[PDB]
C-alpha cells in the first residue's frame, strides 16, 4: 500500500495514496531518486491532506532526479533523529544522520522532532543573571540563565561573532550539555565552529546539529525542530542544564515563506507566509524552561532589509527575555559587538533583580545614548559649538560611553588582531558609574575603543 | 455485492478508473473479473459495463 | 485524604450514560495550516463548534455548496481526510462564573493552571450583542489606573476604551498590570460599586511572560478578582483570534450582573494577525496588509462589548484596555488606525520618552482621552486641570533650557514649573498610587510647592512627603477618598504639613528647600 | 481472488517522445514523458 509521486514543483511533492493509507500530516516518506549523479533516498513530510487521498510533502533534500510516478513508502511515523549522551561531540544534520561519523547514531533511542510545548502549569519565569562578560551586554542587557536570548540584527553586522562569542564565554567552563543549531546559517562558519569547539574540548559536551542555507527549504525548516529535540531530551530525559544555540532562527520562518505559495497558502504581508507567528510560535514555545529543567537558549536573529519592522523579528520579538539587537548604524562607526544600546532591552534588567546601582547606571547610560543620539541631528548642521555646556559635556561623555560599550572578544581576535578581555561585572559597572559622572572626561575618547576594563581603558590612555 | 467487492482490492478499483486508456480494455477487464460469470445479473452486469 | 477518590467515579459510572441521539456527520476532504475542509453536515451554522474524532475542535467559519472550512483549535496535527466530523448545535460558547476569578483559562474556557476544574455558572455566546445605544449610560465613574499620567492626563472612566498604544518595550503590560493592581484597595472594600473585576487577556505571548504577570499580579494581591484569558502562542490561530471574545463574555457576564470589569487585551495585534491567518488559510480575499475585509469589524466588534450599562441593566460597566504594538512608532499602520478610530482614547508610550526617564512614558499632548474630566473626581479635576497647559508649555520652551537668563520671568517660572511636572509624572513599576495620593502629588506640582525643590530630587520629595502624610496626617487623605474633593480647611492643612516637611527635607545636592 | 490474475493478463497489454502543447517567451509545456 505505498504511494505514488503525481506532481513535482521544486521542493514540493505531492503524493497519491491508496484511500485507507493516506499518512498523517507531519509523517515521514521515502521516496527513491535512481539518476546515478544524484542517486538517495528523498524524505519527504507530509505537510497536507488534500483530499482524493493526495498528500503534500515537503522535500528534504533536493528533488533534482525524482521521476513521477515513483514509489513513496510510508514510515508511519514523523522525523525521528536520535537522542541521548552518544549525541555530544558529534555533527548531525536535520534528518539525525551523523555527518562526522556516518552511521553512528543509528541504534540510539529516537524521538520524533515534532512535540507539543511544555505545559502552561510547568512555566515559571526565570530571573537569574548569566555574566558573560561583554560591558554592553553584561551592563544594559543582562542575559537570564535559563531564559531565552535573541541577537538580532541585519545582514552581515556580526550575529555569528557575536553568537561564537557567546558560545565562547558560556559554554566553555557551563557543567551542562550544549546543543547548537545552525539553522541555515553559513556552512563556513558552521566548520569554523566545529573546529573551534574541537579545540577548546568542548565538543565532549556539545551536539552540532546542522542544516545549512545549501539545503532546500525543508530541512531549514526542521532542522531546528531536530536539534530542539535533543535539547529537550537533555531537559527532560537527564535533567542537565542545557544551553541551546541557534544560528539563524529567522531561517526557520524564511523556510517556511519559501515553501509556502508551493503549498497552495495566500501570502501575507511582505510575501511571508499566513501562518508565521502560529508556526514560529510552537518552535519557539519548545525552547522555554520549565521549572527544575533549565535550557539557556540563544537565538541569532536575522532582520531582513535591516527593516525592524519586519514581521519575523517583529513577531520573534516576543518570544525573548533579553534582546539584543545589533544595527548597521553602530557597526558603520567601528563599534564591536555592534549593539545598539537603545534598541536592545532585557527583562532581568529591573532594580529588584540587578540591584539598584547596576539599574542606576544601565539607564544613565540609555539616557545619555538616547540624548546623544537626539542631538546628533543638531550636531551634524549647526555644530557643537551651539549646543548649551550641560549638552556639550552630555555629548562628550556619550561618545566615550558608546566607544566603551566596545569591547575585544575572543571571538573576534581575527577582526583585530589583539587577544579578547573579559570584564566582570562589578567593573562595569563602576567603570560605567565613573563615566556617566565625569571621571574619565579628561581622557582621549579613542581610548575607550575596544579595550575593555579600566586597566586596559589606563593603559591604551597612557599609550595615546 | 459489486460496490462492496470494488471498495476492496483498490487496484482493480484504480484500473477500471483510468480513462485514458480505452474503454474497451476496462470493460473487459471487468468482465473477466466481476461480470464475466453466472452470478451476475444481466441489469446489474449492463449497468457496470455503462 | 478521603473516599472522594474513588466516589467522584462512582458518580460517573452511575450517572454515565451515552443515549443514542441522531447526529450529522461530515468527513474531512482537506487539512492543512489549521484548516480542516469538512464534507457534508448540511445544516451546520457559521461559526459552530464542531467536533473531530480525536478530540479535537474548529469553528465552521466558512460554509460553501461544496465543503466546511473550519479552523482548529489546537491539535491540528491529528486531523486526517476521512475523519468523521460531528456537529455540535451549540455557536461558539465559554462558560462564565465568578469561579474564573484568579483562575488562566484558555479562549474556550478550560483550565490551564493545572488546579481544579471551574465550576460555571453559566455559559455565554462569543457573539453575543453588545449593550445598544438605548441601554448605555454616560461614562462617569474613574477607574483609577494609579498612574499619575494616566489619571491626571487622559483619565480611563469606567465604561471607557482606552487604547494603550506603543513600540515594544514601552511599557505598555506594566501600565494594564499596574491599572489591574490598583483595583485592590477597591476589592477589599466589598462594595460591589466599587469592586473591579480584571480579566488579562494574553494574545500570543509567551508562556513564561504570562507566567510572569500572574506571578507580578500574585505578589501584588490582586489574582483574586484577576482572570488571565491566555492564548500563548503555542496555540493555534483559532485560539489567539478567540481569546479578546471569551475575555469579554466572562467580563460581560459580570457586567450585566450589576459588577465593574476591566478588560485587558494584550496585544490586539496579535488577534488580528491571528485572524488574519486564518482568513488567508480560508482563501478570503486581502486588503491592506494583507487583512481581511472585516478585520476593523473584529475589532469593532468586540471593543463596543465594552460599555457602561444603564441603571435599568444594573449599572454594570466594562473598561478596555487593548494593547497595540505599533512598529516604528508608526500610528498609521492598518490595525492602529482601525483601533484608535475604534477607541475612546490613547494612551502614546513611545520608546524615546522612556529612555529620555520619562517612564510609564506616555506622551502628554499626543496622548488623549475623549470622556475627559467626566472620568476624574472633583479633586483631580480641579488639581490637575492647570497640568496639561503647563506640560504643553515645557514642550514649547524645552528649546530655550539654555538661555533660562535670556526669558522673561514668566516663561522661565513655566520652564522650571514644566520640568518638575514631567518629573512629577514619573513612577516606579508595579506601584500604583491611590487616587489621593495622585491628588496630593499633582497639588504639589501645580501648586508651586514642588517650585523650591531641585529637579533631581521631586521624585523624592514626592515620595517621602506621601509616605509622610499617610503616615501622619492621613485626615487629608481619608477626606480627598471619603468626600472626592479636595477642600479647603484640608487644603490648608496640606500647605502646612508641605511646609513642615520642607524644613525636614534634605536635597541631595545638600542644598535645603524652604 | 481471481481478480488479481484478471488483473495481470490485462496489464500484459494495458523512445519516450512528448509533444509540445503549450509555449511562448522561453516557457514550454509538454504533454508526455512519463519518465521524466
Ligand atoms: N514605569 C516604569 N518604570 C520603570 N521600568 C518600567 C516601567 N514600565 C515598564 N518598565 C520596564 O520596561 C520594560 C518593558 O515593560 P513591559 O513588559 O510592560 O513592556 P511592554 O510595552 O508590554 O512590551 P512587550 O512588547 O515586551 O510586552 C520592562 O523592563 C519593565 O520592567
Ligand atoms: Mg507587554
Amino acid at each position: 500500500t505505498a504511494g505514488r509521486v503525481v506532481r513535482i514543483t521544486g521542493p514540493v511533492v505531492d503524493v497519491e495514496f491508496p484511500r485507507g493509507s493516506v499518512p498523517e500530516l507531519f509523517n515521514a516518506l521515502h521516496a527513491e531518486i535512481t539518476f546515478g549523479a544524484l542517486a538517495k533516498t528523498l524524505t519527504l513530510e507530509v505537510a497536507q491532506h488534500l483530499g482524493d487521498s493526495l498528500v503534500r510533502c515537503i522535500s528534504m533534500q533536493p528533488t533534482d532526479g525524482l521521476v513521477r510516478g515513483v514509489e513513496v513508502t510510508d514510515t508511519g511515523a514523523s522525523i525521528s533523529v536520535p537522542v541521548g549522551d552518544g549525541v555530544k561531540g558529534h555533527v548531525f544534520n536535520a534528518l539525525g544522520d551523523c555527518l562526522d561519523d556516518p552511521g553512528y547514531g543509528k541504534d540510539f533511542e529516537h524521538w520524533s522532532i515534532h512535540r507539543k510545548p511544555p505545559a502552561f502549569s510547568d512555566l515559571e519565569p526565570r530571573t537569574e543573571m548569566l555574566e558573560t562578560g561583554l560591558k554592553v551586554v553584561d551592563l544594559l542587557t543582562p542575559y537570564v540563565r535559563g531564559g531565552k536570548i535573541a541577537l538580532f540584527g541585519g545582514a552581515g553586522v556580526g550575529k555569528t561573532v557575536l553568537i561564537q562569542e557567546m558560545i565562547n564565554r558560556i559554554a566553555r567552563n557551563f557543567g551542562g550539555t550544549s546543543v547548537f543549531a545552525g539553522v541555515g546559517e553559513r556552512t563556513r562558519e558552521g566548520n569554523d565552529l566545529w573546529v573551534e569547539l574541537a579545540d577548546a574540548n568542548v565538543l565532549k559536551d556539545t551536539a552540532l546539529v546542522f542544516g545549512q542555507m545549501d539545503e532546500p527549504p525543508g530541512t531549514r525548516m526542521r532542522v531546528a525542530l531536530s536539534a530542539l529535540t535533543m535539547a529537550e531530551f537533555f531537559r527532560d530525559e537527564q535533567g542537565q542544564d542545557v544551553l541551546l544555540f541557534i544560528d539563524n532562527i529567522f531561517r526557520f520562518t524564511q523556510a517556511g515563506s519559501e515553501v509556502s505559495t508551493l503549498l497552495g497558502r495566500m501570502p501575507s504581508a511582505v510575501g511571508y507566509q499566513p501562518t508565521l507567528a502560529d508556526e514560529m510560535g510552537e518552535l519557539q514555545e519548545r525552547i522555554t524552561s520549565t521549572r527544575g529543567r533549565s535550557i539557556t537558549s540563544m537565538q541569532a536573529v536575522y532582520v531582513p532589509a535591516d527593516d525592524y519592522t519586519d514581521p519575523a523579528p517583529a513577531t520573534t520579538f516576543a518570544h525573548l527575555d533579553a534582546t539584543t539587537e545589533l544595527s548597521r548604524a553602530v557597526f558603520s562607526k567601528g563599534i564591536f559587538p555592534a549593539v545598539d544600546p537603545l534598541a536592545s532591552s532585557s527583562t532581568i534588567l529591573d532594580p529588584a533583580i540587578v540591584g539598584d546601582e547596576h539599574y542606576r547606571v544601565a539607564q544613565e547610560v540609555i539616557r545619555i545614548l538616547q540624548r546623544y543620539k537626539d542631538l546628533q541631528d543638531i550636531i551634524a548642521i549647526l555644530g557643537i559649538d551651539e549646543l548649551s555646556e550641560e549638552d556639550k559635556q552630555l555629548v562628550n561623555r556619550a561618545r566615550r560611553i558608546e566607544r566603551f560599550l566596545s569591547q575585544n572578544m575572543m571571538a573576534a581576535e581575527q577582526f583585530t588582531g589583539q587577544p579578547g578581555s573579559t570584564v566582570p561585572l562589578k567593573e562595569t559597572i563602576e567603570a560605567f558609574d565613573k563615566l556617566t559622572k565625569g571621571e574619565f572626561d579628561h581622557l582621549p575618547e579613542q581610548a575607550f575603543f575596544l579595550i575593555g576594563g579600566l586597566d586596559d581603558l589606563a593603559k591604551k590612555a597612557e599609550s595615546l | 455485492r459489486f460496490g462492496r467487492v470494488l471498495d476492496a482490492e483498490p487496484r482493480l478499483s484504480a484500473l477500471l478508473s483510468d480513462y485514458t486508456t480505452p474503454a474497451e480494455g476496462r470493460v473487459a477487464l471487468l468482465d473477466k473479473a466481476l461480470t464475466g460469470r453466472p452470478g451476475v445479473n444481466q441489469t446489474a452486469a449492463a449497468l457496470l459495463s455503462q | 485524604s478521603a473516599a472522594d477518590i474513588e466516589g467522584a467515579i462512582e458518580d460517573y459510572v452511575s450517572s454515565f450514560s451515552a443515549d443514542t441521539e441522531r447526529e450529522e456527520i461530515g468527513t474531512v476532504i482537506d487539512a492543512g495550516d489549521g484548516i480542516a475542509h469538512v464534507e457534508g453536515l448540511p445544516s451546520v451554522m457559521t461559526q459552530e463548534l464542531l467536533e473531530f474524532p480525536g478530540g479535537v475542535l474548529g469553528v465552521a467559519l466558512n460554509l460553501d455548496e461544496h465543503s466546511v472550512g473550519a479552523v482548529i483549535l489546537g491539535e491540528f496535527e491529528k486531523i486526517e481526510e476521512g475523519q468523521q466530523v460531528k456537529r455540535t448545535g451549540e455557536v461558539l460558547s465559554v462558560p462564565v462564573g465568578d469561579a474564573f476569578l484568579g483562575r488562566v483559562v484558555n479562549p474556550l474556557g478550560q483550565p490551564i493552571d493545572g488546579q481544579g476544574d471551574i465550576a460555571a455558572e453559566t455559559r455565554r455566546a462569543l457573539e453575543l450583542q453588545a449593550p445598544s445605544v438605548v441601554q448605555r449610560q454616560s461614562v462617569s465613574e474613574p477607574l483609577q489606573t494609579g498612574i499619575k499620567a494616566i489619571d491626571a492626563m487622559t483619565p480611563i472612566g469606567r465604561g471607557q476604551r482606552q487604547l494603550i498604544i506603543g513600540d515594544r518595550k514601552t511599557g505598555k503590560t506594566a501600565v494594564c498590570v499596574d491599572t489591574i493592581l490598583n483595583q485592590r484597595e477597591a476589592w477589599l472594600t466589598g462594595d460591589p460599586k466599587q469592586q473591579v473585576r480584571c480579566v488579562y487577556v494574553a494574545i500570543g505571548q509567551k508562556g513564561t511572560t504570562i507566567a510572569s504577570v500572574k506571578r507580578a499580579l500574585e505578589e501584588g494581591g490582586a489574582m483574586e478578582y484577576t482572570t488571565i484569558v491566555a492564548a500563548p502562542a503555542s496555540d493555534a490561530a483559532g485560539f489567539k483570534w478567540l481569546a479578546p471574545y471569551t475575555g469579554s463574555a466572562i467580563g460581560q457576564h459580570w457586567m450585566y450582573n450589576g459588577k465593574h470589569v476591566l478588560i485587558v487585551f494584550d496585544d490586539l495585534s496579535k488577534q488580528a494577525d491571528a485572524y488574519r491567518a486564518i482568513s488567508l488559510l480560508l482563501r478570503r480575499p486581502p486588503g491592506r496588509e494583507a487583512f481581511p475585509g472585516d478585520v476593523f469589524y473584529l475589532h469593532s466588534r468586540l471593543l463596543e462589548r465594552c460599555a457602561k450599562l444603564s441603571d435599568e441593566l444594573g449599572g454594570g460597566s466594562m473598561t478596555g484596555l487593548p494593547i497595540i504594538e505599533t512598529k516604528a512608532n508608526d500610528i498609521s499602520a492598518f490595525i492602529p488606525t482601525n483601533v484608535i478610530s475604534i477607541t475612546d482614547g490613547q494612551c502614546f508610550l513611545e520608546s524615546d520618552l522612556f529612555n529620555q526617564g520619562v517612564r510609564p512614558a506616555i506622551n502628554v499632548g499626543v496622548s488623549v482621552s475623549r470622556v475627559g474630566g467626566a472620568a476624574q473626581i472633583k479633586a483631580m479635576k480641579e488639581v490637575a486641570g492647570s497640568l496639561r497647559l503647563d506640560l504643553s508649555q515645557y514642550r514649547e520652551l524645552e528649546a530655550f533650557a539654555a538661555f533660562a537668563s535670556d526669558l522673561d520671568a514668566a516663561s522661565k517660572a513655566q520652564l522650571d514649573r514644566g520640568a518638575r511636572l514631567v518629573e512629577l509624572l514619573k513612577q516606579p513599576q508595579y506601584s500604583p498610587l491611590a487616587v489621593e495620593e495622585q491628588v496630593v502629588a499633582i497639588f504639589l506640582g501645580t501648586q508651586g510647592h514642588l517650585d523650591s525643590v531641585p529637579v533631581e530630587d521631586v521624585q523624592r520629595f514626592e515620595s517621602e512627603l506621601l509616605e509622610h502624610v499617610k503616615a501622619s496626617h492621613s485626615d487629608i487623605f481619608d477626606g480627598i477618598r471619603e468626600t472626592k474633593k479636595l477642600s479647603e480647611e484640608a487644603e490648608e492643612k496640606l500647605v502646612s504639613v508641605i511646609n513642615e516637611f520642607k524644613k525636614g527635607f534634605q536635597a541631595s545636592d545638600g542644598s535645603s528647600v524652604v
